[PDB]
């Protein structure tokens, strides 16, 4: 998690994506699986945006722009968010309770899918 | 809390993207440097000089409430910080979060 | 109202910034040798010719400039149309128009 | 025999002998309307009793020595029978120079020092070199350091190796105490009362009330308030030099919200200028200077240098100069550099007890070394080889 | 022609179902229906049990130098820091362990039916 300071795909197609995330406690350079580049492009991630990336799934959520760039324009339709406080890499060991019905309903219908039948569903 | 910009449009300029927007009240006049998203919002909803509009700054929600030269131009400050209070029922929360575009079910049944 | 071109705004900004380097604002109470520009022009200092005074100047900041009110200093959402000065309230706009807009009083 | 250490700054001259303490004396002449025909030189400003409307005759413009007559007079007063009684023919002088000093100024320095005074030997260095020497003497295990010299007329950021100055990575920010004082004058004159002729008093006000904010916009919101909650707002009583010799801040318990006081004291109320003025050091673009601030310039200077040396530079940030005495300066610099520095690299920012006299202590230390005689340039060698070898030996 | 209905609600309502990733488990370890049409019986039953990576192989490949360049076709320490390097090698070990754990997790599930069964059973 952090503000994006650099987003550079490395061509061999793309072998990997090098990203730079900034927080109050420093800067970290990360090598991303090339499949995450599609997620980053879909989320419209640019330098100065505050994002988080899931290590296990590659999911990207762009949760606004950094408030340090709030004065770059006098009127933009943007949601400006503070810079994250902790480290870029956050680890948490959690215990979550689920029921068998939750697993049943998760497998009743497909999720996502870029096909036309999936989108119409 | 939200920031609400209500005024009369004086001049709107968009060039191949960068743009400027000039808004006035009965007490003050200002020129704004526009971003890409606000430029897109102002292009989608046709805004020309003389229109009295209100803008929600965070969302680009532009609603034209008439033309002035018919509604009188706003008087006080152009940019106002407003406190908006919503009372939302539990059913409304459930329906909005039931599915994508699920709020439509609040009006057409189909829950 | 009248409108000032980019040259006038840049000249005003340069004049204000240069005035901050002045030794004194008044004149000599007694009322009765070079300067920095003469030193620079005598040095014949060229860019990219190794480290020097010109190449040591700090580059533009990455973070965007933050607007502040030219009257009271608090953050200013508004920009004056005539001269481009920033301001934050109707009272501040009136004060700016009376004091420093157009003619520089 | 003896060695004289001089830090010929644009605002204060740190002059002293190697075997003695350090003295801080203004390096400029003064004229006042209370004296018809009388020009004050150096520390003679203490003699005047009404420093209002004081006129400054400076030997430095934009941080470089450009007026030679006033500088010569100040040096003659400092070296005269009244101050130090310097025996020029048997004394060595360590005098500091601005960064990237022009060739003409260096020639004039060499000529004046070796002919008009005829010093035995001269060592012309930069204040950062002496600060780095002092830091390395204090910390023998460190191989690199980065020096921030936020002074009167500029703020340089120079990285130093053990015995070499990285000339490629020197970055100058054209914001100094002079600019901050003039900006404070302009703000006060435009907002409350005309003080453009009160440079001394406004400088004291800046030294007394200004501070660096950890949270800029929270402080702005607090200052915008009215009443008890406006903790930032304070009342300053300017000195009239009749019954109030020196300026002071009214106690918070004694503050009056209305601003009207029965006593006829000329009270200057400062709310947002407390941290707006110091912020120009960190954000030059606030007032209109399109230059990177101190933390960003530190990061840029370090990152220009090779990768292997970067963590050492990040571990030895040293703050020198008068502007570093602002409250919250060290913490703000540390926070911003930590935000910009890679997480794997540790950040350490050190503010010495007396950043004014750091360079003088470094000069004293380098004078006490047994390698001192090799660094200086003698007059006997000056006669033949001097004008080239002065440039050759000194790493300006 | 009428303008649409503008239904205004609290911004907090739109985040009611949202849960931070550090507060939720990975539900892809129970995703059986997502494997259909993408994962085959060969991958689950024959290939992966034989060609799963091990920690030893992963570490050997990571530590070993880069392979020699593929031949062209023929028609026939003063600034060294110990703490920084210890941190870097700990980070590398953590990265390799994460790679191993994710590779095991992403191929653990076998399809209920599989691509081969569906293709065989799917008439024109
Ligand atoms: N307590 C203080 N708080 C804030 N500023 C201070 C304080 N004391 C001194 N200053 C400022 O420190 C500056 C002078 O610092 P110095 O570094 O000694 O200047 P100088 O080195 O003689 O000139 P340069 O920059 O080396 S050419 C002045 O602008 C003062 O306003
Ligand atoms: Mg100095
Ligand atoms: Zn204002
Ligand atoms: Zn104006």
């Amino acid at each position: 998690e952090g503000e994006v300071t650099e987003l550079t795909p490395c061509e061999t197609t793309i072998s990997h994506v090098i990203i730079g995330l900034k927080t109050a406690k420093g800067t970290k350079q990360l090598k991303l699986d090339p499949s995450i580049f599609e997620s980053l492009q879909k989320e419209r991630v640019e330098a100065g945006d505050v994002i988080y990336i899931e290590a296990n799934s590659g999911a990207v959520k762009r949760q606004g722009r950094c408030d340090t760039y709030a004065t770059e324009f006098d009127l933009e339709a943007e949601e400006y968010v503070p810079l994250p406080k902790g480290d870029v890499h956050k680890k948490k060991e959690i215990i979550q309770d689920v029921t068998l019905h939750d697993l049943d309903v998760a497998n009743a219908r497909p999720q996502g899918g870029q096909d036309i039948l999936s989108m119409m569903g | 809390e939200t920031e609400i910009i209500e005024g009369e449009v004086v001049e709107i300029q968009i060039d191949r993207k960068v743009g400027k927007l000039t808004l006035k009240t009965t007490e003050m006049e200002t020129i704004y440097d526009l971003g890409t998203k606000m430029i897109e919002s102002l292009t989608k909803d046709k805004v020309q000089a003389g229109d009295v509009i209100t803008i929600d700054k965070a969302t680009g929600k532009i609603s034209k409430l008439g033309r002035s030269f018919f509604v009188q131009c706003p008087d006080g400050e152009l940019q106002k910080r407003k406190e908006v209070v919503h009372t939302v029922s539990l059913h409304e929360i459930d329906v909005i979060n039931s599915r994508t575009q699920g709020f439509l079910a609040l009006f057409s049944g189909d829950t | 109202r009248r409108v000032l071109d980019r040259a006038a705004r840049q000249r005003r900004i340069n004049r204000q910034l240069e005035a901050l380097e002045n030794d004194n604002f008044q004149d000599d109470p007694h009322a009765g040798r070079k300067n920095f520009q003469a030193l620079l022009e005598e040095q014949n200092l060229s860019v990219a010719e190794g480290p020097n005074y010109l190449t040591a100047c700090a580059g533009p900041p990455s973070r965007p400039q933050r607007p502040f009110c030219a009257v009271c200093g608090f953050p200013s959402p508004y920009t004056c149309v005539s001269c481009g000065a920033r301001y934050c309230t109707v009272r501040c706009l009136g004060t700016h128009q009376e004091t420093r807009c157009l003619k520089w009083t | 025999m003896t060695t004289l250490v001089l830090d010929n700054g644009a605002y204060n001259a740190k002059i002293g002998y190697s075997h003695e303490n350090v003295s801080v004396i203004p390096n400029c002449q003064f004229r006042s309307k209370t004296a018809r025909l009388k020009t004050f030189t150096a520390n003679q400003i203490d003699e005047i009793k009404d420093p209002s409307g004081l006129f400054y005759i400076l030997p430095f413009q934009k941080g470089y020595l450009v007026n030679w007559d006033v500088q010569r007079q100040v040096w003659d007063y400092l070296f005269g029978k009244e101050m130090y009684q310097v025996d020029f023919l048997d004394t060595n002088i360590i005098i500091t120079e601005p960064y990237f000093n022009f060739t003409s100024i260096q020639e004039s320095m060499n000529e004046i020092l070796f002919e008009e005074y005829q010093f035995q030997a001269v060592l012309r260095v930069n204040a950062g070199a002496l600060s780095a020497h002092r830091y390395f003497r204090d910390n023998p295990s460190e191989l690199c350091c980065i020096i921030v010299d936020s002074g009167y007329s500029f703020t340089h950021i120079v990285p130093y190796c053990r015995s070499k100055k990285k000339k490629e990575a020197i970055i100058r920010i054209n914001v100094g105490g002079k600019l901050l004082t003039n900006h404070l004058k302009e703000i006060i004159s435009y907002r409350q009362l005309h003080v453009m002729d009160e440079t001394h008093v406004i400088n004291q006000v800046k030294e007394d009330v200004c501070y660096v904010s950890q949270d800029f916009y929270r402080d702005m919101d607090i200052a915008k308030l009215k009443g008890e909650e406006n903790t930032v707002m304070i009342d300053y009583v300017l000195p009239d030099f009749s019954t109030i010799k020196k300026g002071f801040c009214k106690p918070r318990e004694e503050m009056v919200l209305s601003g009207k006081y029965k006593s006829g004291e000329q009270i200057l109320r400062l709310a947002n200028e407390r941290f707006a003025v110091p912020e120009i050091l960190f954000n030059p673009s606030d007032i209109g200077i399109q230059e990177m601030g101190i933390p960003e310039a530190i990061v840029y200077s370090i990152q220009n240098l090779p990768e292997e040396m970067q963590p050492h530079f990040f571990k030895n940030i040293v703050l020198t100069g008068g502007n570093s005495l602002f409250p919250g300066f060290r913490d703000r610099v540390y926070s911003e550099v930590r935000c910009l520095t890679p997480t794997d690299y540790d950040v350490s920012v050190v503010l010495p007890e007396n950043p004014i006299t750091y360079a003088w202590e470094g000069g004293k230390l380098i004078s006490e070394n047994d390698d001192f005689e090799d660094m200086v340039v003698t007059r006997e060698d000056y006669e033949e080889n001097g004008h080239s070898v002065c440039e050759e030996k000194f790493d300006i | 022609i009428t303008p649409g209905i503008c239904f205004s609600t609290a911004s907090l309502v739109l985040r009611a179902t949202d849960v931070h990733p550090l507060q939720r488990i990975d539900m892809g370890r129970f995703d059986l229906i997502g494997l259909e049409g993408r994962v085959s019986r060969y991958e689950a039953d024959t290939f992966l049990p034989r060609h799963r990576l091990s920690r030893r192989v992963l570490l050997e490949v990571a530590t070993a130098p880069d392979p020699p360049p593929r031949p062209k076709p023929v028609k026939m320490s003063p600034f060294y820091l110990d703490s920084l390097e210890e941190k870097r090698k700990r980070q590398r070990s953590e990265r390799l362990e994460r790679i191993f754990q994710l590779s095991e997790a992403h191929g653990a599930l076998a399809p209920v039916y599989g691509t081969e069964v569906l293709d065989f059973c799917t008439l024109p």
